[PDB]
């Protein structure tokens, strides 16, 4: 979340 | 139309909803996008009164057009925080005079 790909 | 003309400036839409600009958005955006090439600038701009999927505009100025093309191809349709990202180019000169609400 690092929100990339989530 | 402008979104299809390749420049070193990438626009990201739909990253977050209207009124949902958080403080970590810049760091998460820039650090990932560094892998398409060197990023000069990351600008977050919110269009008042815009719809939820258009309101928040994240601009990245790469050093080179080749990086930007990689980012647009890879980021368009990509998920961020459960949202489907829309990626396109933006006119450099308009970006540089903070004309950030075109198109």
């Amino acid at each position: 979340k690092s929100r990339w790909d989530e | 139309a402008m979104g299809k003309c390749p420049t070193k400036v990438v626009l990201l839409r739909n990253m977050v909803g209207a009124g949902e600009v958080d403080e970590d958005l810049e760091v998460e955006t820039k650090e990932e996008c560094e892998k398409y090439g060197k990023v000069g600038k990351c600008v977050i701009f919110e269009i008042p009164g815009a719809p939820d999927d258009e309101a928040v505009r994240i601009f990245l100025e790469f050093e080179r057009v080749e990086s930007a093309i990689k980012a647009v191809v890879d980021l368009n349709g990509r998920y961020f925080g459960g949202r489907v990202v829309k990626a396109c180019f933006y006119n450099l000169d308009k970006f540089r005079v903070l004309d950030l609400a075109e198109q």
